[PDB]
């Protein structure tokens, strides 16, 4: 457990790094 | 009492509350985490004075609350939150206040407390907690 | 449809308005 | 380019971006909602100037984004975000930039965008979006 | 006791439990909703008999649980779940079992219970609840 | 949640025919 | 076409789809994970035959989808899903079908696809995805 | 991360093993 809230993230769009 | 609602955040850094060993919880204020920086919540204050302050400074993010407990009961005819205890993965803070009345306890097996709302008159009338992953 | 994020809320403990 | 990450919030009030009609997206900044009050995100800036600014002021909370679309492709050898369009339940903002390259589109059937992260050098290299209920 | 964990679903249609008015909660089983159709959970059984069965049939999806409460306490030297009560937006079901010991209660202001886990020996040893939006 | 007894999930799409 | 909605689950174990290299995606079916056991989703079938079937069997839970991409465009006057590709943290499956028309792509930086909905007539008309943590 | 979804869990109430 990180102690920090999590959310869904979509992406990235653009350069792939 | 006066309702309050801090809303939801990323985590909790510090809780500053006050209590009286003959009545109930008084003042309540939280420093939240907001995406890695402190966010100072509004100070929610009792209508009266005479309370004892306590500062709960958590080692965020490695230290976080895993159980909240306390008591509710009548003071001067009003149902209020008489005591609070915060258990983290490192230590227990409290109980603060009067440990008499109806106990409650919220253990969190998976998830995080990220916000508080409630009401404070002479004393903390009630409170609720925002939960997230 | 509210335009605002929502979260699970547990409680209230104390007076029941 | 320089990475940025605003983290997650309650909603979106305003997007301030800049663009050049011969290259791509440049600057990017967001005023979020945080539990009913504005939270001003950091200004993320291109390494260069010559961009045209636009302010996208949403009627939060009744107006919210329901689809984000745009194009990616090469500018001076770099894969970058060439255009952006923001569709809300009220209207469409954009497209801003150059509408050529590989299109992308993210329609949201249920949920809300509540944060942006990415990277900006000369131009917006890439971006991602935080989604919640 | 024998541990159980139903996991998470999209709602609750029916709870089948058994209790003894001298001891504690015995058997526990749930028919969940899974994307609009019933999903029949495993029957989690006490090692012994002598319990009284009760069927809690909810008017899903109009009716849903808004508070779960009960008591924990020692029976034959074991800490167990002695009573349970399920309050919905329509009605209260219970209490079932023995309402002595330490009370607990979980009111839900926003969200839904969508799963149960726990352990049952002679009696329900403990239980936890899955919450979601 | 505070409305229906049925859980919610983020949904993205549709891609394809827009109906 | 005939609409379908599988709803949401706890993960994905297998995708069974069919395609035709001259037209588009036809049949679509998913074996989901449901709290650690397979849940066999309904077969969603094209009105016609002549498709080539493919079975995508994932090493669940170590392997999971991190990007879904494809193309949409007109076949016999109907806008349909002409190609699909599924990228996991282990390898790429596809593209299946015809990679002509407007591309789309959904990379997942944090979270999981846990459900599909859509419609199929002669071909897959459209689809949407359920996302969660 | 894992290929399995997660949800908030509250509890346990009862014996604390
Ligand atoms: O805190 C207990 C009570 O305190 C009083 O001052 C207030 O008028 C009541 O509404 C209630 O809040
Ligand atoms: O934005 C396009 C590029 O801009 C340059 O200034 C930077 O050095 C590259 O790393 C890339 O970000
Ligand atoms: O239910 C109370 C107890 O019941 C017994 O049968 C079991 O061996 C114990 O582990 C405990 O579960
Ligand atoms: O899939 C393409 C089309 O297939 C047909 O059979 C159907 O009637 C149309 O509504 C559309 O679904």
């Amino acid at each position: 457990q990180s102690g920090k809230s999590q959310t869904v993230i979509v992406g990235p769009w653009g350069a792939q790094v | 009492g006066k309702a309050f609602d801090d809303g939801a955040f990323t985590g909790i850094r510090e809780i500053n509350l006050s209590y009286n060993k003959e009545t109930a919880i008084g003042d309540f204020q939280v420093i939240y985490d907001l995406n890695g920086s402190p966010f100072v919540g509004q100070n929610h204050t009792s209508f009266i004075t005479g309370f004892t302050p306590v500062k709960i400074s958590l080692d965020f993010p490695s230290e976080y609350i895993i159980e909240v407990s306390g008591h509710t009961g009548k003071v001067s005819g009003y149902v209020v939150v008489r005591s609070l205890a915060f258990k983290t993965n490192k230590k227990t803070y409290g109980p603060y206040g009067v440990t008499s009345g109806t106990p409650f306890n919220l253990p969190i097996e998976n998830g995080l407390i990220v916000g508080f709302k409630g009401s404070i008159g002479y004393w903390l009338d009630y409170f609720s907690m925002y939960l997230s992953l």
